[PDB]
């Protein structure tokens, strides 16, 4: 009854049109494989966009926003069809409706639209969504509405190329600072993932995040009770420490390395490998930061992972050790060899990964000095010539 | 030197 639904929706009997719209909403909001493409072919999009403008019928507006939300949850082509119907400006206008349902459903639909891609994101931004979106941030807001708002913020921050506008980043960061102090685990996870995406953009974005003054709230969450929060915060601080040594030191000043023994001993190898990646980026910094890592007593755990851990964690630990050997003083390399690192650092030489093999060979060669691929054989020969001969 | 994370549509339906 799709075309009968469409025709009845194109009616001026409020009852008939609302019944048809809620029937289409039912069709599109149940079966795992909905009839989005067929209902688009039947021409329901312009009718629903028209219904969005009917301020005199709030429930019709709400049901139309619902149907369009679920239509935009399908393929990129279907989301782009919704966008082509001229639904985004009407959603933007309904954000300021006196009824909260149309407003929340418009936030939902605009989030689905923004999440499609960076071009739709930039269009919705140009139309000015950020200010009314963050105006809803208030203590009296229901946690459901606030969760949807935070999800929309994550979607706004998600895409990398092109990155979100600097002014939108500047507007969003203060709201993230307000929300980082929320109890709701979903809100906190969304906030941390959003600022993680922001810190994955570039060094100037990392510097803006550092200027906001939220890193000292981010670091404690490394030991949060929730593994989702922990993983998001781990990736965020990892991104931040991929930048300059100044920013890395700002991260380290919040007593971050205190949270890493539990992460290194965690039962989840993904947590293990991300923690080892963070520590590798730390070992690729100043000798003072290498000394800090050594003082936190994380090096023996890094070596144990290099010895008996998952192969990805082993690769990351090889990276960390090699970065320490090239960027460490003779006393620190001496400590490394005292902690029995040579056997496990050598056993990896047999793996296929040319990158990790070359990293191991370089670490070994630099250690000795401190005491297929051309790059590999050349190092093998240079090391053998200087130390074997 | 410093290394970055390896490269890895979030839409939600209302039921």
């Amino acid at each position: 009854s799709l075309e009968a639904i469409v025709q009845n929706a194109s009616s001026d009997n409020q009852g008939i049109q609302l019944s048809a719209v809620q029937a289409a909403r039912k069709l599109l909001s149940s079966d795992r494989n909905p009839p989005i493409d067929d209902l688009i072919k039947s021409g329901i999009l312009p009718i629903l966009v028209h219904c969005l403008e009917r301020d005199d019928n709030p429930s019709l507006q709400f049901e139309a926003a619902w149907a369009l939300t679920n239509i935009a949850s399908g393929t990129s082509e279907q989301t782009q069809a919704v966008v082509q119907s001229n639904a985004v400006p009407l959603f933007l206008r309904l954000l300021h409706s006196p009824h909260q349902n149309v407003c929340e459903q418009a936030v939902w639909a605009l989030g689905n639209i923004i999440g499609d891609g960076p071009q739709c994101r930039d269009y919705v931004i140009s139309l000015g969504v950020v200010k009314p979106l963050l105006s809803f941030i208030s203590p009296s807001i229901p946690i459901t509405f606030l969760r949807n708002v935070t999800w929309v913020m994550v979607n706004l921050c998600r895409h990398k190329d092109p990155p979100p506008p600097m002014e939108t980043i500047q507007e969003i960061l203060p709201a993230l600072c307000v929300l980082i102090h929320h109890t709701d685990v979903n809100i906190l996870v969304d906030t941390v993932w959003a600022l993680s995406y922001l810190t994955d953009a570039g060094n100037e974005q990392i510097q803006m995040v550092i200027d906001s003054g939220i890193v000292p709230h981010l670091v404690p969450l490394l030991s949060h009770q929730e593994v989702k929060v922990q993983t998001a915060a781990l990736r965020a601080v990892g991104n931040i420490v991929t930048g300059t040594d100044e920013q890395t030191q700002v991260v380290l000043n919040c007593d971050a390395l205190s949270h890493f023994p539990a992460l290194l001993t965690h039962p989840k190898e993904k947590i293990n490998k991300e923690a080892v990646w963070f520590l590798s980026n730390i070992t690729a910094g100043n000798q003072q930061q290498v000394q800090a890592v050594i003082d936190a007593n994380l090096v023996p755990m890094i070596i144990h992972l290099l010895d008996k851990g998952d192969f990805g964690t082993q690769k990351e630990a090889a990276w960390a050790i090699s970065n320490l050997t090239i960027s460490g003083r003779k006393d620190q390399v001496a400590y490394l060899i005292q902690q029995n690192v040579i056997p496990p650092f050598c056993n990896l030489l047999t793996v296929k990964d040319a990158q990790v093999v070359q990293v191991v060979l370089d670490g070994l060669s630099n250690i000795l000095k401190m005491a297929e691929n051309e790059d590999i054989y050349k190092l093998a020969y240079e090391i053998i010539d200087q130390f074997f001969s | 030197r410093k290394r970055s994370h390896s490269p890895t549509r979030y839409v939600k339906r209302r039921f």
